[PDB]
Parts: C-alpha cells; structure tokens; sequence
RNA sequence: AAGAAACAUAACGAGUACCACAAAAGGUAUUCAUUCAUAUUGACAAUAGGACGGUGGG
RNA sequence: UGUCGGCUCUUCCUAUCCAUUUCAAGCAGAAUUGAAAAAAGGUAUGAUUGUUCACCAUUUAAUAGGGAACGUGAGCUGGGUUUAGACCGUCGUGAGACAGGUUAGUUUUACCCUACCGUUUCGGUAGAUUUUCAAAGUAUUUAGAUAGUAGCACAACUCAGUA
RNA sequence: GACCUUAAAGGUCACCA
C-alpha cells in the first residue's frame, strides 16, 4: 500500500531531513549509488553522459532504485562488468510525511507521520552520470 | 519541401492516339478506346514532342506538369502518369489476370455465362449458397484449364477489381484461415500479347 | 430428445402448479418449478402446456423420488386449448411423466390418455401411451 | 490434397503478413508501421504466427 | 482594416489572459536546423549474371 | 427542500452481457480468449433478510455495469430507521445511557400557473392578370417543411454424423 | 484511534444524528 506518485511530486515546504527531531523514518530503498567499475583509472573511460532533470520536482527513493537496477542489468549485459562506471548523484535526504486517516477520527487536528524519502531536484541538475 | 516544378512524361507508341480535354484523356489503340478523368485541380496535362532518351530523337509524349506544390500534392504527378501508361498498355496489349481455384476436399465447379460477363462458384467448402459475382463492363471471364480462369480486359482497374471481387466473395468465415486454405487466388497478372 | 416443432398450445400450468405423475415410478405428484425453453419476462411466471418439458420437484412419493428435482413432460392438462383444424379440447386432470434430457421415459407404463401434441414431440411417450387423444 | 504449387499462392494471401501489436490489423510483409489510425500508427509489429504440427 | 510571410487546417483542429481542464508515451506524419558517411566519372532504387575449391571446414 | 428500501414508469451514459459486422491466438473442429465499429433492440423467476449488498435453486441468446436532488411519499407502502408505552443484557448510588437486541406506534391539501396527454373556438401568409384569365367566400379531393418511427430473438428439418 | 497499567500484553472509552 503506497500512495500515487502524483501526491508527492511537487517540491513543497522546507527541507525535512532525518535528525534528532524526526524519528521513525523508514530506511530508503536505494543503498548503492556507484555501480560498475568503481575503481577504474581516470584514463580508461574518457566518455561521459548525464541525465539532466528539466523539472523542479521530488524524486522518490524508489524511482532512483528502479533506475539503478535498470541500468545495472542493461549495462552488464552489453558492456560487461568492467567496462562502465555509473554514479547516481541524487540522495534521498528529504523525508515525506503522510497523514493517515482511519467517523471516530479527528477531522483536521493532526500532523503527518513519516512516509518515505525523496530527493528535491531542480532544473538543470545532473541526476545520474556514467563513464565508459 | 515545395518543388518548383515536378514533371513526368509517357511515350506514345505508334498505334495509339490520345486527345485531351480539360484533364480528360481518351486513348485509342488497336484494341479499342479508354477514357478516364483525372480531376486534380493542380496538374497541367498536355501532349508535346520531347527528347526523353539520352541520345534519342524527338517523340510524341504526354507531359503531366504541376508547378509549385507541396510533397502531398506533388505525389500525384507520377500517379497520373502511371495511369496513362497503363491505359496505353491496355489498348495495345490488354491485361489478363489468371486466377486459380484452391480446394482441399470439396471440389468447386465454375459456371461461366455464355457471353462471359458473369461467373458462378458452386459448392465452395460444401456451402449450398451459390455465389454469382458480376463483372465490370469491358471485362470478360473464361476458363483456361482445370480450376483456372482468366479475366480479359483493357482497363487494369476494371480487370483487377473484378478479379478481387471473385476472391472476396469466397472467404472462409469463423474458421482458421491458416488451415482452411480455400478460395480463388490470383496466380499472376500478365499481358495478353 | 424432442422431435420437430409444436404448434401454439395455450399454457395453463404455472410455476408452483401441482400435476399428477402418470408413470409407475412411485412418484405421485410433482410441482412445476420452471419450464425448459421459457423466455423470461418481468414479473411473468413460467408457463407450460402439453408437450412441454418442465423442471419439477416431487413433494409426494416414495423416498427415492421425494424432495428432489426431476424433469417431466406434460401429457395432459385441464386448460382448454385449440387445435389448428378447429378442434377445441381439454382433459380431466393435469398429468406428467418423468423423462430425462435425452427424452427416454423413466417409467415403463402410462395411465390415462396422452395428448397428440406430447405424443408427437416425444416418440418414447407415444410408444408407452395406452391411447393418443 | 493441395499441391505445393498452389500452397505458395494461398499462404501468401493468408499467412505471410505482419500484425500490429496495437492495431491488431493485417499489414504487408515489409511494413514498418501500424497502418491504421486507431493504433496511433505504432512502430512495433510481429509476423503472423505460422501454423505448425 | 487593408496589405505581407510562414508553421496549421481532409479534424466538433485552431480561435479574447484570470477561465472554467488534460498527462506520460508513441508515429517511415509534415517543416526547419545541426552532425557524420557515400556524394562520379558513376552512390542509392531497380533489371541481368557470378556469388566459389579443399570444405561433410563473394 | 418530507430522511432508507421496495413497487410503478420514462429517459440518458458506455467503461458491452446477448444478438450484427470484423481483426488476433500457444484459433485443426467444438467450446473459448484478447480487441475494434456499434447503445437502434433485449437483459428473467424464486427460498432467507426491512435491507442496498450477499448466498443459494432454476431458466435463458444474455440473465452487464451506472446516472437523473444517493430519479421517483399532494405516486403507493411504512418493513427499517427516528418521539411518546413495555421487556432483557451491560453501565450508573440515582434520575437515566447504550451504531446493544425485541415488541406496539395518525403518512394531510391540487380546484392555482406551467409541463405532459387529449379536446374546442376565433384569426390567418403577396404578388398572376391569355375572360379558356385573375382574386375572394363556401365545400371536397389532395399535398407533405417538420416531428416520431418497429420489429426483434430463439428453436426444429435439411445441410450432416458431412467439413 | 484515544487514556491507563504491566514486563509486546491487557483494561475502559469509540456517543447525538
């Protein structure tokens, strides 16, 4: 049971990181951010491509993890393990909030609970980069 | 892009006489006459003498010309030229479409009228309904051998559509067409002469 | 298992109509539940005439037939119905015989007259009928 | 009871065509685009499945 | 209110902001532009021919 | 602004259940499954429950999903809910409380305007002048802008125990 | 869900329509 992606797409509110004031935050889906030959010398791979976001929006941790797996499976099949190095350059430091409602419930007197994590990106910000 | 001038030409052979009246070409040959109307408001059809060979002499041609006009319109210049080329071919060496009858178990008997303006397909896949299929004017059916017929005529559009009408009247319905390979199919299309 | 068509026979037997069983199968009476081939309508009750195969339950009979759903054929009815040749006809009581889907009668004998319409529809009933009226 | 010569002309008229995965419509062999307008002129097509035994 | 040039228009497409709605995606649909290759002494499309021997390994 | 459901009746939507026309299948036939055109026509009978819902037994070509002030009470009913009588259980010292259960409980007015259905009365259409013509009145015979629209479905024989 | 208590577990409330 997860809310539609359109609920938490727009960048709203002050940044709300996980700290001593924000407790009970679920672990983000994505844990590995550098994939491929992370130890390859700077001269082996001269090429460079980027994914540049053209929108100011929230990117959930699930979307980054799905993209990380998608590139991993496709790139391993094509260029092999030791022929590419992809680094994800957006981290889920912003924590979303959900106000779950159970009619015996309070109507509007409540402040949301932690729901997930997302990366507040902006226009022209590099999301994922890779060298081959 | 818009083309300043797109042109095409058809070579008129000796036994062919062509007269044009406001995009209405009439072609007369040794096998008869053929009139068609090309109602496109942006083509100029006129007969002239042109050198179309690399080092050949002048010859009577029909020039289909359309001036400044986009690629949607310009495509019709060669379309009309092909129609006129087909019309010349029809009145000199007419077309014929050799259709063949394909059956698995039930034999199909073809009954052709005496004059040849109608056919009759009987016992197609055991069906009791008998198909008639009328023929266009100028198209004549006849029986070549066994399970083979041919439609003779001067206009390819009349001969080709009449041949397709025969095939389209003998379609298998509600059955696997990959297994019940039945009907009348055009084996090949060729010229009488 | 029925053979051929049946002309118009006005249906005087409704849903929940109790008929008699003319067979020798130990079932006495059946009550019609629904009629095979009946085309439904709003608030309409299922209707059966002579020669109509109905679905009925036996509420009176020997234990292997009571409190069960069987299939029967109306052989006679008290409702007056008209033949095509201008003959107006009706019987003394509503009766039926138990047949299956294939049309063979479960019993071996029929007591009382059997109408022509039910006799022609089902060849097995006519063979075991005493008289055909 | 059909000779192989007549098989070729019958199969071509019936079997040797491509099928749009979105139109569902019958398309020629060398086509590269769903011809019908309803399917959006899609670009992914598959050959008609051959019979087998 | 007249003239000018274009991308549209074979469709209930377009048409006076706030305003009375439309998205991701797809298209050998069309227009312009950029980058690369072949562009001729002969590219692409087409018609005609060869497409091979050890080797059951152009 | 009379608050549930059912009964009666009309219309509308298609995100279609059947019938009609097509395309696809891992479609041999039969039975099926996915999709397109199409909303003109059909889409039932009962046991239990106030029920909407649900679950069973049938039948049918099918027994599809929805809107119209959660359509419809000066259209009905009053089963339920929801005053005032009474009973039980739990709670409360008590009066009393209970989305806890049970039983009995008044359903008013159209004669007004419009809508709809039928039905009368009065009024009436501008440009021709061949007296074999033109016009007005009365009467018959016709005419047809527009509006509605109607026929559907199934079964049996033969095809054929054939493909 | 809310309040209370224990070392997750219970206990009381969840009403007028």
């Amino acid at each position: 049971g997860r809310r539609p992606g359109r609920c938490y797409r727009l960048v709203r509110g002050h940044p709300y990181p996980k700290s001593k004031y924000c407790r009970g935050v679920p672990d983000p889906r994505i844990k590995l951010f550098d994939i491929g030959n992370r130890s390859a010398p700077c001269d082996d791979f001269p090429c460079c491509v980027h994914i540049v976001g053209l929108e100011r929006e929230n990117i959930s941790s699930e979307a980054m993890e799905a993209a990380r797996i998608s590139i991993n499976k496709n790139m391993l099949k094509y260029a092999g393990k030791d022929g590419f190095h992809v680094r994800i350059r957006i981290h889920p430091f912003h924590v979303l909030r959900i106000n779950k409602m159970l009619l015996q419930t309070g109507m509007r007197g409540a402040w949301g609970k932690s729901y997930g994590s997302c990366a507040r990106v902006k226009v022209g910000q590099v999301l994922i980069s890779g060298r081959c | 892009p818009r083309l300043l001038k797109k042109t095409e030409h058809v070579v008129i052979p000796e036994g062919v006489n062509i007269e044009i009246n406001r995009k209405n070409i009439k072609v007369t040959g040794p096998r008869g006459s053929l009139t068609r109307e090309f109602q496109h408001p942006k083509v100029d059809i006129y007969a002239s003498k042109l050198v179309v060979k690399k080092e050949g002499p002048k010859e009577n041609v029909v020039v289909i010309d359309m001036w400044y006009g986009n690629r949607r319109d310009s495509a019709v210049v060669r379309t009309i030229a092909s129609h006129i080329k087909n019309m010349i071919t029809g009145v000199t060496k007419g077309y014929q479409y050799k259709m063949r009858v394909v059956y698995a178990h039930f034999p199909v008997t073809l009954v052709i009228a005496d004059d040849g303006k109608s056919i009759q397909v009987q016992n197609f896949l055991g069906e009791k309904r008998t198909r008639h299929i009328e023929m266009y004017d100028g198209v004549v059916v006849k029986k070549l051998g066994k399970d083979e017929i041919c439609l003779e005529g001067n206009d390819v559009e009349k001969v080709s559509q009449s041949a397709a009408n025969i095939h389209a009247a003998n379609l298998v319905r509600n059955k696997d067409i990959r297994q019940f390979l039945d009907g009348v199919y055009v084996s090949e299309k060729c010229l009488i002469e | 298992g029925r053979q051929g068509n049946k002309f118009r026979v006005t249906c005087g037997l409704n849903n929940a109509s109790t008929v008699n069983c003319a067979d020798n199968t130990g079932a006495k009476t059946l009550t019609i539940i629904s009629v095979k081939g009946f085309h439904g309508r709003l608030n309409r009750l299922p209707r059966a005439g002579c020669g109509d195969m109905v679905v009925a339950t036996c509420k009176k009979g020997k234990p292997e037939y009571r409190k069960k759903m069987h299939t029967a054929v109306i052989i006679r009815q008290r409702r007056t119905w008209r033949r095509k040749d201008g003959v107006t006809l009706y019987f003394e009581d509503n009766a039926a015989v138990i047949v299956n889907m294939k049309g063979e009668m479960k019993g071996s004998a029929i007591t009382g007259p059997v109408s022509k319409e039910s006799a022609d529809l089902w060849p097995k009933i006519s063979s075991n009928a005493p008289t055909i009226v | 009871g059909i000779e192989p010569a007549l098989e070729a002309i019958a199969r071509k008229y019936n079997c040797d065509k491509m099928i749009c995965r979105r139109c569902y419509a019958r398309l020629p062999l060398r086509a590269t685009t769903c011809r019908k307008k309803k399917c959006g002129h899609s670009g992914d097509l598959r050959p008609k499945k051959k019979i087998q035994s």
